[PDB]
């Protein structure tokens, strides 16, 4: 049922670029910040799909 | 008789180096390294001058930990009155601090500095095996404050087994404070670091303000005065370990004498025979007024009525220095005729403790030569109101959901704040359920 | 015991080579009379590096000034030190210069440069110990650049396994009014990337800019600007000129300056701003000597300390003072800016101190240091080469004797592959914090 | 240890910034020559917060300033300290302003803001660490609102973990060259309420109202106006640039003052209303001269 | 005891001529050509008069082969301040200089004289039967550097057998030198000179620079003052075979009690009870503070914390001149407390070595009438921080790839650098991980590595 | 994707209830906001299928 | 399949207990809820992170 939803969250994992050695020391900090922001939203969506489907 | 202390926060490092300067000045530990009373360089380790370790060729260092993310505090410490004999290899600091909050220093930016100071704690833990707890200096919002402690107490209670420790929580004062969200960090610190603790006692800066401006008639509310007074008080506390006398019992004996419960956990440190250049000149010292002036409301760290303040314990600490004869005379002159309102269904045995070999008073401070100490470490079940007032202000400010947005995107959720309110309400309502006298 | 001798290639090269050997000989004094002029015999091997003994205690160079238009060689050679040579040199033919790269490189081989390989076969054989030879290669025209790259290509086969001193001169498009500059220079440096050991790309463009816009010189002739570049190259050559506490051979310094031997492009400066033209006689003492060391004014390139990632810096301090304060100020300049922080070879500095003055100003210094703002110079030349390449522009006489499209296509492709690799090395901070292990180890 | 950049904008923001650093160097006196006039030698850190390192104890701001009307900045470069600036601020052209909000917002500014972001990116790392951004930004002109809004946007996607200090001049019905400025206001703070950290409602017709009515000044000019606002914001930011024992840091100011993080428009007033003109020359004691602290008019 | 002395590189030849003229002023070898004390020509034939024996021409010349392809160092050892007191004809010059490039010496520039140095070592190795090893004066990259020491060690281990290979592997200060590439040769040192050796030492240059700029206060931060103090340390170590008597604690048990393991190969040195020429005004002659400032970083060559480096061995050495009973009198001074953190499987006691005959003092330097000394030389795991510093330098340089194309088109290999990295990692883990107390192998259930 | 691209569309279509309220400031302004957070993740994967149809 | 059946089986294996007593064990019950939901989500993301 959510075996495609876990593939969607694995695509959110697949939206991760490499941490860019070819990346300025200010810029891959921004990659890390948008990473942690997007998995904050992903954790909110994860507890959404955990709590809502249990009913 | 060996313990290594850690200090976090700006005011934590301030009280730490003030108290360590007082220690080194009152044991004769000179800035020349050696103590001139004997021929051991750096310091010593005999029975009670045991705040050192054989680091070099007999070289001994005043072992302590000074940690803060803001980097200039260790620089202004290191250019102080005890200049170069602080450790040139463990003064670890960050680059940019959390800047007066909780969440960033705990969850996000401190997560790459917790393991570095943990490795430093492991390297100092490979040293001499004497261990009788800890001595953690922190505040609620001074430097990093709650951000380090809320993680490192859990890390100590998981990584280092079930070992005892002790911590110092600087209770704030809104008349000299620097923040507004202090109910939030106070309630968070109180549900986190107290349930993973072994011993603690809270010192209120507003209590120092009261005993200075309302009991000593001085007109200077500066953190240097607070640092010197905390140095005096913590020196009097540690002087049992620091000097051997008649009842030279360890701090482990104190912490296995005091605490009755995981929730019933906190004392009311009763030491206000207040002194300065004013209230030490041509006075007379006796064992009646300093002991009769304990239970009164204007002598306390946390405010309580004497009849409404119920003493589960009434432990006492004496600096002695003359005789145990007058102390065992005052056990009948003062301590025996004490029919003061007490707690039901608990023993009513008063405790005294005298520690000889005088700690030298502060040089270059304000107080003149003083003798006695009445550091009566009682406890009070009616300190539930002292946090219920903060819970009431937190209720009146928390329904407006103020300052929530700074504490959302750093990992936590609103359930954490509801859990903190639940924990402090549980502690308070447990005190009016069984802590305050019941049936 | 050691020799590096003289040869020339360039229309703007003969004058600067003559003046450069004068200013390295101006405080040494080897006369063409036939007798010795000993005033300080602690530079015996030091003058033997450039002036070799061929008579009774007389030290002469092996100077072969070769020009296809020998009027400059006819005119400027009769100097004080310009006649004390072995006279079997200056092999010359008048087939023409013509400011053309193709016919200079192609048809003028057996006419003159075959005699040039023969004469450097002979003159590198009848001496003590060879370590290469010196040349002031100039890109002022086409024939000089062609004969310089011909000499480089032939000495990579004459003595292949030997470090040999190669220079270059960046032209001045403000002054060089030729209608086509960037063909010969760009294809020449294309060849010289994979044909040499080191390039001290001294220039006439940015030095023209700083003497016209900063020094306020109303007469920007080639004479005083040649004196400027001669003082700069004297400060460069102080490593081999003076016997110090190490007496460092340039064979070691050629390997020292390369982190990887493909890329060997950096130019010096002159930190205390010598006063050729607008004059002053003040003694440049230590804090004013070092205060102008990190400047965006004097360095002979498109100045950008912000666009600076320097790899190896070295300043010879022949002013008589100790190096403790010099090293303290070196640390201050090293740590006060984050552009220099690259952390490869973490002792990438040098402080060499001698006691032999260059000129009447006894205590002074210079600037040599690795150059990283040369990317905009390479782009400023290469994209105005491709500006006049897209429409097959200026094939009037660059249609050479042998012409291909593959040579120009590969020239611009390797130009692209050096500028792109240079900008990849100016970026991708693979030593400071750019790895994956500064923030723990596990971040998915 | 603590560094703040110098990015300015606008045709009025640039001149109020010129007056700003004039009057905050009035108590500093940092010379443009190189004679190293030290204000206080124990304040190397508190000159380094604003005037950053370029040479040995030669401390200059992170001087970058942009507008398309070069006459104003060429006029103010001949000031008291108008020449102590790096030769990197001159990133501009001659396309004209015309009080056009679209060309600063959308069309003309999109081809020039790249150079400004590149120079602040290559100037931000040239210190110990980065702590704060600041900007004197206006709405009286046309281009300034648009390019300031887009610069705040670009610093949001480029430097999220950095504060920015956004002075913002509110429109005026009393002094106005053109009147389209309601459109210059309703789509300027449309996204500024969710793009920056802290803002200022320094008004202009209430400011002219207190300049004219409650002071009785015969100078309705931009000169004394800029004098007053520069003195007021100098007294504001003196706390942030001189941390004695208090006056908490950048995010710390945002922590204790900002609930509901859109409601970040604090109003900077000033008590004594001292002005060039009619002047009061007694030593300002605390109670009867700080009685002008609470009056909302 | 007639060990062959090899000196290559600029530092090797420099301290070779310096230390051998220090032996000349120590053994009385006057610039006349022979001593005025013992009239045997060249040298004596006592137990300690054994470094100087009959090989050259019947004159018992000082015994040291001086080879280096840099010709200026051979010139200034041929034209220094002593012209006949060394080997009169056995010093052979080098023709072409390596000029601060190590990798040329091992593969290209030093291969012409390997046959000549093999002839010299066959000349000087068929000599008198006393040969306990080799007094190698190793260098990294100054002249030829590690090249000739490396080829000599490898062909001496695969051709001469299993003789001891006592090294003085100098790790110089980058401040006073000029090369940058030095981590490459210092990490190829492990591959080409460490495994096939049998015993080694350490001499340094950073601590002498630190005391000369700050503590000793001598305005000479060059190789000359470094030579002046390393001459004292070389005279101190050679005083075991040079001062024979009742307490001749010589090399025989020294080589036994230095090294415990294959890759515990690197000892440490802590000689600094030094009194300067500006302290040479009849100051305090101390036997207490030289015992009290042992583990302080002043005596240590590399600034390391003793609080973290456990010791599997400790070799104490107090060479004085006053009384042989002062051995017992100094045994009963400070040795009783000594609560020093040790490995749980090593002994505790301290050996004692004294040379009670007073020496002859070196003139014209920065030293007073030095008579007594302290040196706590041992193998310590506290050099793991120094080797981690060197490996950090090499990792940064290998990320920068400086002079890689200089150091690959002559005979090296990137896989050879990988194997050198593995050899350096083995020398690390025999001091980092295995070198610390490994008691965590007895047994417990928590989730550890079973 | 390309047939599972509409499977996340039926995932959003499946588990999106009406915003039933629970207390003030909640369940019609912040659960609605986490639903718009889901929609902005949908927008992000729309500009990320913009670049997978590129390949 | 079996993974999501496991995850929802553990979700239904955390029932809400009865409210009874003088509010001692209720805080431990809330802690048990929040923690055990956290590691069931952790097991979910690990299982779907390998696949």
């Amino acid at each position: 049922d959510l075996l495609k939803a876990v593939r969607l969250i694995k695509f959110l994992y697949q939206s991760n670029p490499p941490p860019n050695p070819e990346g300025t020391r200010q810029a891959r900090r921004n990659r890390r910040r948008r990473w942690r922001e997007r998995q904050r939203q992903i954790h909110s969506i994860s507890e959404r799909i955990l709590s809502t489907y249990l009913g | 008789r060996e313990c290594i202390s850690i200090h976090v926060g700006q005011a934590g490092v301030q009280i730490g180096n003030a108290c360590w300067e007082l220690y080194c000045l009152e044991h004769g530990i000179q800035p020349d390294g050696q103590m001139p009373s004997d021929k051991t360089i750096g310091g010593g380790d005999d029975s009670f001058n045991t705040f050192f370790s054989e680091t070099g060729a007999g070289k001994h260092v005043p072992r302590a930990v000074f940690v803060d993310l803001e980097p200039t505090v260790i620089d202004e410490v290191r250019t102080g009155t005890y200049r170069q004999l602080f450790h040139p290899e463990q003064l670890i600091t960050g680059k940019e601090d959390a800047a007066n909050n909780y969440a960033r220093g705990h969850y996000t930016i401190g997560k790459e500095i917790i393991d570095l100071v943990l490795d430093r704690i492991r390297k100092l833990a490979d040293q001499c095996t004497g261990l009788q707890g800890f001595s953690v200096f922190h505040s609620f919002g001074g430097g990093t404050g709650s951000g380090f402690t809320s993680l490192l107490m859990e890390r100590l209670s998981v990584d280092y087994g079930k070992k005892s420790k002790l911590e110092f929580s600087i209770y704030p004062a809104p008349q000299v404070s620097t923040a507004v969200v202090e109910p939030y960090n106070s309630i968070l610190t109180t549900h986190t670091t107290l349930e993973h603790s072994d011993c603690a006692f809270m010192v209120d800066n507003e209590a120092i303000y009261d005993i200075c401006r309302r009991n000593l008639d001085i007109e200077r509310p500066t953190y240097t005065n607070l640092n010197r007074l905390i140095g005096q008080i913590v020196s009097s506390i540690t002087a049992s370990l620091r000097f051997d006398g008649a009842l030279n019992v360890d701090l482990t004996e104190f912490q296995t004498n005091l605490v009755p419960y995981p929730r019933a956990h906190f004392p009311l440190a009763t030491y206000a025979p207040v002194i300065s250049a004013e209230k030490a000149y041509h006075e007379q010292l006796s064992v009646a007024e300093i002991t009769n002036a304990c239970f009164e409301p204007a002598n306390q760290m946390v405010k309580c009525d004497p009849r409404h303040g119920k003493y589960m314990a009434c432990c006492l600490l004496y600096r002695g220095d003359v005789v145990p004869k007058d102390v065992n005379a005052a056990i009948a002159t003062i301590k025996t005729k004490r029919t003061i309102q007490f707690v039901d269904w608990c023993p009513t045995g008063f405790k005294v403790g005298i520690n000889y070999e005088p700690p030298t008073v502060v040089p270059g401070g304000d107080l003149a030569k003083v003798q006695r100490a009445v550091c009566m470490l009682s406890n009070t079940t009616a300190i539930a109101e002292a946090w219920a007032r903060l819970d009431h202000k937190f209720d009146l400010m928390y329904a407006k959901r103020a300052f929530v947005h700074w504490y959302v995107g750093e990992g936590m959720e609103e359930g954490e704040f509801s859990e903190a309110r639940e924990d402090m309400a549980a502690l308070e309502k447990d005190y009016e359920e069984v802590g305050v006298d019941s049936v | 015991m050691r020799e590096i001798v003289h040869i020339q290639a360039g229309q703007c090269g003969n004058q600067i080579g003559a003046k450069f050997w004068e200013v390295i000989s101006d405080e040494h004094g080897i006369d063409p009379t036939g007798s010795y002029h000993g005033d300080s015999d602690l530079q015996l091997e030091r003058i033997n590096v450039y002036y070799n003994e061929a008579a009774g205690n007389k030290y002469v160079p092996r100077a072969i000034l070769v020009d296809l238009e020998p009027g400059t060689m006819d005119s400027v050679r009769s100097g004080p030190f310009g006649q004390i040579f072995r006279p079997d040199n200056f092999v010359f033919g008048q087939s023409g210069a013509g400011n053309n790269w193709a016919k200079g490189h192609y048809t003028e081989g057996a006419e003159l440069v075959d005699s040039v390989l023969d004469v450097v076969r002979k003159e590198s054989e009848s001496c003590d110990c060879l370590q290469g030879f010196q040349l002031t290669h100039s890109l002022g025209g086409g024939t000089g650049s062609g004969m310089g790259t011909l000499l480089i290509s032939k000495i990579r086969e004459e003595y292949p396994d030997r470090i040999m001193n190669t220079f270059s001169v960046v032209p001045s498009p403000k002054v060089s009014d030729t209608v086509v500059e960037p063909y010969n220079a760009t294809l020449s440096v294309h060849q010289l990337v994979e044909n040499t050991d080191e390039t001290y790309c001294i220039d006439n463009e940015a030095l023209y800019d700083i003497c016209f816009r900063t020094l306020k010189l109303t007469t920007p002739t080639y004479g005083d600007l040649n004196h400027l570049v001669s003082a700069t190259m004297s400060g460069v050559t102080t490593c081999l000129r003076f016997p110090g506490q190490l007496n460092a051979d340039l064979r070691k310094l050629a390997v020292n300056m390369v982190p990887f031997p493909r890329l060997h492009f950096f130019m010096p400066g002159f930190a205390p701003l010598t006063s050729r033209g607008s004059q002053q006689y003040r003694a440049l003492t230590v804090p004013e000597l070092t205060q102008q060391m990190f400047d965006a004014k004097n360095m002979m390139a498109a100045c950008d300390p912000r666009h600076g990632r320097y790899l190896t810096v070295a300043a010879v301090f022949r002013g008589r003072m100790s190096m403790k304060e010099v090293d303290e100020q070196m640390l201050n300049v090293q740590n006060k800016n984050s552009s220099y922080f690259v952390e490869w070879i973490p002792n990438n500095v040098k402080t060499a101190v001698c006691d032999i003055p260059p000129r009447g100003l006894k205590m002074s210094a210079t600037f040599i240091g690795n150059s990283t703002a040369i990317q905009e110079l390479f782009k400023r030349i290469s994209e105005q080469f491709t500006a006049m390449f897209r429409r097959k522009a200026f094939l009037h006489w660059y249609t050479g004797e042998g012409m291909d499209e593959m040579e120009f296509t590969e020239a611009e492709s390797n130009m692209n592959d050096l500028v792109s690799e240079y900008q990849q090395y100016q970026d991708a901070t693979a030593d400071e914090q750019g790895e994956f292990e500064e923030e723990g180890e596990e971040d998915e």
